[PDB]
């Protein structure tokens, strides 16, 4: 999964 | 609520302490009873608030995504006939989650965002909105799936025109909320060109303003530029 | 119960679907309810039910020590009095992982061990009774704190005597309940020196009877015996 | 902590 914050 | 009956200052106090014990249900707990007393929240405040519930919304979508995986493998051709059963707990699942986001959108709605005017909450407050709404159209298939995607969409670009008017291109919830958005449109939206375009001209607007930061505003602004570029290698 | 309506078979799969999201409190409550259908259960499924609660206390086990350190050092001298927040919050979940013990300790009661006739199950259930004793023990204060460690001292010795006369030095569930009645007698009962001769005791006859064994079997045994070796390196 | 299973 790509990076979220 | 269950926690009306507790101090404010000491619902923000028992959350610290969930967060360095990892209880992550008990920290969302405390903080909704925080926002329901109907103060505004400071930064700090808005960070445990996204904290507690990233955490949780996290681990519900880690769990719905391998019930989901175990289900799609038992509709493939050849598969034993298990019943209902993933379907079913998989359903479970789902609908805690949508509950926990309905519950964050809830929040938001009343009455976060409408008193929220400064930059740096409005902006933070549209980009939770965003979120919620996207983990929402992760587990999305009826009538109202387009609706739900737009809902996250709405939100995000709200939160996008007054992050570039308002905040410089290296601040922490600008930098957070593209790259979330960029995210958005490469898995929801089925956008992976809008969403290369937006993390690739965050990271080089941001790269172009780091000169103006103090030693620790850099260390904020690069930690978030490395999460852009992290997602660009893995798309590009 | 709120799994009253759903077949056995069904709780029985849900709890394997749990385990593989890594959502032990479902799990937890989903072996529950297969205890509660008044059947025995078979050596996996007391093996899912052992692992959802080992699971789900020691979650609240590690939370609990976390908070009882921020208590114990605002309580010394010199530190700035924070209120009543971190007690409450300790008790908080100190009372939720005495639920979840006196509820383990209900299924064994009501009516596991009664009906565990074989070796493999009776000493399998006594153990789970030392240990959860034991972890009320762990935070116990009161006027019945020296019944509940000997009533977890009496579950692990009825185990032992069992698995002496009726299990090999190699049995894997024997090794487990020696290696756990050791740590009992180090942490609990504060008597270090019999925690270290069962272990070395333990240790020593399994090593003995190993040529005995298959390849698997060696494996499932060597690995238990490592575990008394760690803490006898810890101990020593 | 000491290890059990
Ligand atoms: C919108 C957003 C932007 C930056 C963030 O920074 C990191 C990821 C370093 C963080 O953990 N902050 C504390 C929680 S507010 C988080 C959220
Ligand atoms: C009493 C006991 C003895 C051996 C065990 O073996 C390990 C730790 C390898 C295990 O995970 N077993 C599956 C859960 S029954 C567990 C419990
Ligand atoms: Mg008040
Ligand atoms: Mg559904
Ligand atoms: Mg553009
Ligand atoms: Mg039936
Ligand atoms: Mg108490
Ligand atoms: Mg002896």
């Amino acid at each position: 999964f790509p990076a979220t914050v | 609520g269950a926690m009306g009956s507790m101090e404010r200052a000491s619902l923000i106090q028992k959350a610290k302490l969930a967060e360095q014990a990892e209880r992550y249900e008990d920290m969302a707990a405390f903080m909704k009873g925080a926002v329901e007393k109907g103060e505004e929240l400071s930064n700090e405040e808005r960070c445990l608030l996204s904290v507690a519930y990233k955490n949780v919304v996290g681990g519900q979508r880690a769990a719905w995504r391998v019930l989901s995986s175990i289900e799609q493998k038992s509709n493939e051709e050849g598969s034993e006939e298990k019943g209902p059963e993933v379907r079913e707990y998989r359903e479970k699942v789902e609908t805690e989650l949508q509950g926990v986001c309905d519950t964050v959108l809830g929040l938001l709605d009343s009455h976060l965002i409408k008193e929220a005017g400064d930059a740096e909450s409005r902006v933070f407050y549209l980009k939770m909105k965003g979120d919620y709404y996207r983990y929402l159209a992760e587990v999305a298939t009826g009538d109202d799936k387009k609706r739900i995607i737009d809902s996250a969409r709405s939100a995000y670009q709200e939160a996008m025109d007054i992050s570039k008017k308002e905040m410089p291109p290296t601040n922490p919830i600008r930098l957070g909320l593209a790259l979330n958005f960029s995210v958005f449109h490469y898995e929801i939206a089925n956008s992976p060109e809008e969403a290369i375009s937006l993390a690739k001209t965050t990271f080089d607007e941001a790269m172009a303003d780091l000169h103006t930061l103090s030693e620790d505003s850099y260390k904020d602004s690069t930690l978030i530029m490395q999460l852009l570029r992290d997602n660009l290698t893995l798309w590009t």
